[PDB]
């Protein structure tokens, strides 16, 4: 996505000090943080928390360095969906397939040395961490922190 | 019952075994049998004790339809209206029927509805009228809290099931065949691993069923756990009861499938019954529970009925030295991923909030 | 002291599997890409036996050769073994009647009629049988069985057999086949009289695995008239023709024990052994210095072996050393020789393939017999029930209807060597 | 390199005739467990430096290094054998350089170092009738009375481990018999230290759960331990390791050192054999058989991150210590054979 380039200007632009990190090297920050707070784009029936790709990735990391998570939704992101795992979501293109290879073919920052848009796209697009990960959503319903009543809630939401 | 000095007896069974408080009392047999018992209910009480398989499900079905015939048969001393004296009446069949064997929950949520619902019958009615009434609220309580439920959750059960999976059951759950039927009937592509144990080895009649609709299937004891599970894919079990905290209780296995699932990255999942929820709690597999005879395993080998001895024969008589096998084990609610209510797919924590959707909104 | 032997026959049925027993008799073709003998051999050693002789009537210098060249011709070798030939189709009896004017049986003694496999000790009911002959010398022969389902898919017209035993001291007291022309049962109600518990059972397998005493032999040169084991002798006994004689089984309830005779049999047993049921009796364990190894879904591969990428395998399937694979193929169900090759964009499912076996690209076979040393061209396809001999070569784009057994000479068979069928015949 | 590079089958049966005849009984479970396996290794190997002809030492060793990986191939699994082979390259090895520092005194012929290497290998004979009595000593230093163990499958140095402290501590115990292939000796060994005074309680291999809330410490023997510290245990023992791991019940190991090999893991599925299914399903169930897939493990497997303590004939270490007796033990060279 890239969204972080235009979060920090947005936040830069507030009168916020930034600092933008590799998604590489988030686990070497947790060190420092106090708090970490993503947000969100779509709740599940579990708790779950479907989000931008790499939400999970340093969930486990806040679990794992005894810092607290939080993610803000809005109401009318939960959905009726409920998954298996950290995997179990339909996806319209399929993802990560191999390739298959004929045996007939051909500074410490190396930047632009990248995937190409043909790649990147093989690679998934969201996330889903489960709920035992996060310690509180931030609804206008309020803050959640069971992930059971969100189903209460989620059911009536519903009908 | 010399009285309930023998109930002092139990209070001095709280000794140094961890087992002591457990009840080991039962009546397999009809010796001296009181007068007030139906037969439709002896008959009941003797399948209690002997037989095996007898799923959770079937027993309060059986129960029900026992208990109908009961009350049609019954008729109230004339001069004191039905309410007030058929409570007593069932309280002595419950009474036998627990000596053969103890009450399940599926059963006893059952006892607790059919007490109520006495009460609250309208007093300005008749016997003709009022028996028949509680026999569509049985029939109904049949249709809606089971049945229905059974039929619903197999439906949203298979649903999640992927064509490719790998699907391993353990001990024969008539909920858990209801479901892989239902996968094969709909042209699913899967296959099933089914997990056996000692004693009475209940996965065999799962392997016979499964077996007889056609399906690749792979029967292995549970010792074996550690190799298969890699395997498997995905897991299913069917619960004799799922506790206010989240955690399920079924048969003494269960445990262990679901320990070796999460550390084996696979889901579990619990296909359960509304109406066997319980308001109470468990920390420890051996608060509440029951036994089985020790004797059912002092036959070594692939049989049960067989004849073939074995080592222990004498264990009764040897100390320092005693045979168990409780027949239920809880299952800690952070290793159940899903469970399967009729009220759709739920997290197992949220089991006691759907009890007071009954009690609430209900009387 | 010491005194212990055993006796197998071979070559007494070699009639069934006759297509191939030209190229190679049927004690030497192999069933889990090993020949059969040796399962029946290791199975003796599990008995202790410490003196073996052989009956041979087809290429007893082939056989021979190979004893002269097995395992058990070395010093490490449990027992000694020796061969003994005779004319062809050799009718049982007139064997040991042979048998007897040799001198050889010392004290009781085991025989089986063929080519046998199984993993079960006979220490306990050998001890079974030497402790009610001190008392009883009249007891000569004691019958090893197994305990199945009457259905049993190991079990066949030829072991469908009946046997009424004393529960007691477990004493076969009447035996009659399972003819399908024959609807009754029919016993003399003098055995009552002289028993309490008999116990009709239809659930067992006759593995033919019979424990003899030394009055059998000569037991045999009286009465000329028995040829078969269980037809003429068992019912001489029990009919009180030959007169005061007592017999036994020993049902076994436990481990494995059968005998290869049909085709039936073969497929059967075959899917038996990769199914581990005769541990340690098994691939994976490679008792004549093979490079076997255990995969799951019972998958048994071989060293020293190339498979394609897109070429997959499915359960229940076995590969033999040095043998190619071609890509895009599919195996499964099947048993496979070493140092073969398999053409590209095939099929195959529940067949048999032996040693040096080719396969032409895009070919489909299923449950049928690949002798080895087996040419087949590229495009060709093949159905069930068929059998090839050795040698035998069949042209592209081709075809073989069912049950069409081949072979290198037209002895009684139909086939020749090069094309197609409905080619070269003569 | 295996022998036959180098003798041929014929030469081997003749010169050496109990290594092939113990090749035979290897590849045929005739012998069979990992005792069993050691004790008549070296008794195979004592008769082979009795009877062989040879000059150099380093010939000497190409010989031994060559019949192992030959007698390895037999039955690779049971790693008791090769455990011993390595053991006496290392012997040799070590005491020719002992004994070719001595001849350098000021010399500035080499052999028929025979007997020694024989006295040598009867020290380690006699030094395996004896495990278990240089183990079942440190249990007073770990059971007390009123503890609660847990144990599974018929381990022979587990057994003598308790018998010891219950002559003198009286506490209880928890025996899940190792279902289905250590069925037998399991349900010996509860009747056995039944008559030990110590209270027995033999369960399903099942129920393991539900008691491990109570339970004070777990208990085990292995049939070998790998380079990693991993456990290859007998059937049916990952579940107690993963139950007791759940609970924070410490896992505690009793085994002799010989069954410690540097073997490495790679392949698990390499390791696990499987016997019968006839020790799980009856012959009878025809229909079934023949429509299903039925597996019997011999072997269970456990990581060494769920053990808390070795038991050995040396002492109580840790797992991360384990390496440090291989290479007092063996030698570098000898992983591979």
């Amino acid at each position: 996505s890239g969204s972080g380039c235009l979060m920090t200007r947005t936040l830069k632009n507030a009168c916020i000090p930034t600092c933008m990190v590799l998604d590489s090297a988030v686990s070497f920050t947790m060190n420092r943080v106090d708090l970490v707070l993503v947000g969100a784009e779509g709740v599940v029936e579990n708790g779950g928390l479907i989000n931008q790709i790499g939400t999970f990735q340093l969930a486990v990391f806040a679990k794992h360095a005894h810092k607290p998570f939080y993610a803000v939704a809005e109401s009318h992101k939960f959905v009726r969906m409920f998954p298996l795992s950290q995997y179990d979501i339909p996806f319209s293109r399929p993802i990560l397939e191999f390739d298959d290879p004929s045996p007939e073919t051909v500074d410490a920052i190396h930047n632009e040395l990248i995937m190409n848009e043909e790649q990147i796209r093989n690679n998934p697009t969201l996330d889903v961490t489960p709920p035992e990960f996060v310690s509180g959503l931030i609804t206008d319903l309020g803050i959640i922190d069971s992930k059971s009543g969100v189903s209460e809630e989620l059911i009536k939401l519903y009908l | 019952t010399d009285a309930n000095l023998q109930e002092k007896k139990i209070f001095e069974e709280k000794q140094v075994s961890i087992f002591s408080h457990l009840d080991w009392r039962r009546r397999r047999t009809t010796e001296n049998i009181p007068k007030d018992i139906h037969p439709a209910v002896i008959r009941l009480g003797l399948k209690l004790a002997n037989y095996k398989i007898f799923g959770s499900n079937q027993r309060c079905i059986d129960l029900l339809k026992t208990f109908k015939i009961v009350i049609q048969d019954y008729q109230t001393p004339y001069g004191t209206t039905l309410s007030r004296h058929l409570t007593t009446h069932i309280n002595s069949q419950i009474a036998y029927l627990v000596s053969t064997r103890p009450l399940s929950i599926s059963m006893g949520n059952a006892i607790r509805f059919l007490k109520l619902e006495i009460s609250v019958l309208d007093i300005d009615l008749t016997d003709d009228e009022g028996k028949e009434l509680l026999l569509e609220k049985i029939d109904s309580y049949i249709r809606d809290r089971i049945i229905i439920a059974g039929q619903v959750i197999v439906q949203a059960a298979t649903e999640k099931i992927q064509d490719g999976d790998v699907i391993l059951t353990y001990l024969h759950s008539s909920t858990v065949n209801d479901v892989l039927i239902h996968a094969k009937n709909v042209g699913k592509k899967f296959r099933v691993v089914v997990v056996d144990s000692r004693p009475e080895f209940e996965g065999r009649v799962c392997l016979k069923l499964l077996t007889e609709h056609g399906i690749e299937c792979t029967y292995v004891m549970i010792s074996a756990l550690s190799y298969i599970m890699q395997e498997v894919t995905k897991i299913f079990l069917g619960g004799h009861a799922m506790l206010s905290n989240g955690a399920l209780y079924s048969r003494a296995g269960t445990s262990l499938i679901s320990l070796l699932g999460h550390e084996s990255n696979v889901p579990v999942i619990a296909c359960c019954e509304s109406y066997k929820f319980t308001e109470r709690i468990q920390l420890d597999s051996l608060v509440y529970n029951e036994l089985a005879p020790g004797d059912q395993l002092v036959n070594m080998g692939v049989d049960d009925f067989e004849e073939k001895p074995g080592v222990l024969a004498n264990w009764k008589s040897v100390k320092n030295l005693k045979l168990l096998s409780l027949k239920y084990d809880v299952t800690p609610p952070r290793l159940i991923t899903v469970c399967v209510c009729e009220m759709g797919l739920l997290p197992s924590t949220s089991v006691p909030a759907i009890i007071n959707e009954f009690k609430q909104v209900y009387a | 002291k010491h005194a212990l032997q055993a006796i197998v026959l071979s070559d007494s049925y070699n009639y069934r599997f006759r297509p191939l027993t030209l190229d190679k008799p049927r004690c030497l073709l192999p069933l889990a890409n090993t020949p059969l003998i040796e399962y029946t051999f290791e199975f003796l050693a599990l008995a202790g036996v410490q003196e073996v002789y052989v009956f041979c009537c087809a290429h007893a210098g082939q056989i021979r050769e190979y004893i002269e060249k097995s395992k058990w011709n070395l010093p490490s070798s449990p027992f000694s073994v020796n061969t003994i030939v005779s004319r062809e189709s050799l009718s049982v009896g007139d064997a040991l009647r042979e048998l007897d004017s040799k001198q050889l049986i010392t004290s009781d003694f085991i025989l089986v009629s063929g080519d046998v496999v199984s993993n079960v000790p006979l220490n306990e009911v050998l001890k079974e049988h030497r402790k009610r002959r001190e008392d009883d010398k009249n007891a000569i022969m004691t019958m090893v069985v197994r305990e199945a389902s009457p259905f049993h898919r190991t079990r066949a017209r030829t072991e469908s057999s009946v046997f009424v035993i004393d529960k007691k001291t477990s004493q076969c007291v009447h035996y009659q086949a399972n003819e399908r022309g024959k609807h009754y049962v029919s016993m003399d109600p003098e055995i009552f009289n002289e028993h309490e518990e008999l116990e009709v059972r239809n659930d067992l397998i006759d593995c033919q695995i019979d424990i003899c005493s030394n009055d059998v032999p000569a037991l045999f040169t009286e009465n000329f008239d028995y040829q078969d084991i269980r037809k003429d002798f068992v019912y001489g006994v029990l009919t009180s023709d030959l007169l005061g004689k007592k017999i036994h089984c020993h049902v076994a309830k436990e481990n494995y024990a059968a005998r290869v005779r049909s085709l039936q049999t073969y497929d059967a047993i075959s899917k038996d052994v990769l199914s581990r049921w005769v541990y340690p009796f098994v691939p994976d364990s490679n008792l004549l210095n093979q490079t076997f190894s255990y995969q799951r879904h019972q998958i048994y591969k071989e060293e020293d072996v190339v498979l394609a990428r897109s070429c997959i395998i499915k359960a229940r399937t076995l590969i033999g050393a040095y043998t190619k694979v071609g890509d895009a193929s599919v195996v499964a169900n099947t048993i496979i020789g070493r140092n073969c090759t398999i053409g590209s964009n095939c099929s195959i499912d529940s067949a048999f393939l032996w040693e040096d076996v080719v396969i032409g690209d895009n070919c489909r076979i299923g449950k049928a017999i690949l002798a080895n040393s087996v040419k087949i061209g590229n495009n060709c396809s093949i159905e069930d029930g068929a059998i090839v001999a050795a040698g035998v070569v069949i042209g592209d784009n081709t075809i073989i209807e069912k049950n069409k057994r081949l072979t290198t000479f037209e002895s009684h068979s139909q086939g020749t060597l090069n094309d197609p069928s409905l080619v070269g015949i003569g | 390199g295996p022998i036959s590079e180098f003798m041929s089958t014929i030469n081997v049966e003749h010169t050496y005739p109990a290594v092939s005849s113990l090749i035979a009984d290897l590849k045929s479970r005739k012998v069979q467990g990992p005792f069993a396996v050691a004790v008549e290794t070296a008794l195979v190997m004592r008769q082979v430096i009795s009877q062989t002809r040879w000059s150099t030492v380093d010939q000497l060793i190409d010989t031994v290094r060559a019949v192992g990986s030959t007698l390895v191939k037999a039955q690779p699994t049971e790693f008791s054998c090769g455990n011993i082979i390595r053991r006496i390259l290392r012997l040799i090895r070590e005491e020719y350089q002992e004994l070719l520092k001595t001849a350098d005194e000021n010399e500035k012929g080499g052999m028929d170092m025979r007997a020694v290497i024989i006295s040598g290998i009867q020290d380690v004979i006699d030094e395996l009738d004896k495990i278990n009595t240089d183990i079942e000593v440190q249990s007073m230093d770990h059971l007390h009375s009123n503890e609660i163990i847990l144990t599974q499958g018929c381990s022979k140095t587990v057994e003598a481990f308790l018998r010891f402290a219950a002559k003198k501590r009286k506490f209880s115990v928890i025996v899940a018999e190792g279902f289905p292939n250590n069925q037998k000796g399991s349900h010996a060994m509860a009747k056995r230290l039944a008559q030990a005074g110590i209270d027995t309680t033999v369960i399903s291999d099942a129920t393991i759960f539900a008691i491990m809330s109570r339970v004070n410490k777990v208990i085990l023997g292995t049939h070998a331990i790998l380079g990693n510290g991993g456990l290859v245990t007998y059937s049916g023992a990952q579940l107690v390791a993963q139950a007791a791991r759940h609970h924070a019940t410490p896992v505690v190991v009793c085994s002799g050192i010989y069954k410690l090999s540097p073997v490495y893991p790679y392949d698990l599925e390499s390791i696990i054999q499987l016997s019968s299914p006839d020790k799980i399903m009856s012959f009878n169930e025809g229909d079934l058989i023949s429509r299903a897939e039925i597996l019997n493990p011999y072997y269970d497997y456990i990581p060494p991150d769920l053990v808390d303590l070795f038991i050995t004939n040396l002492g109580g270490y840790p797992p991360s210590y384990l390496y440090r007796i291989m290479n007092d033990t063996y030698d570098a060279s000898d992983t591979i054979l």
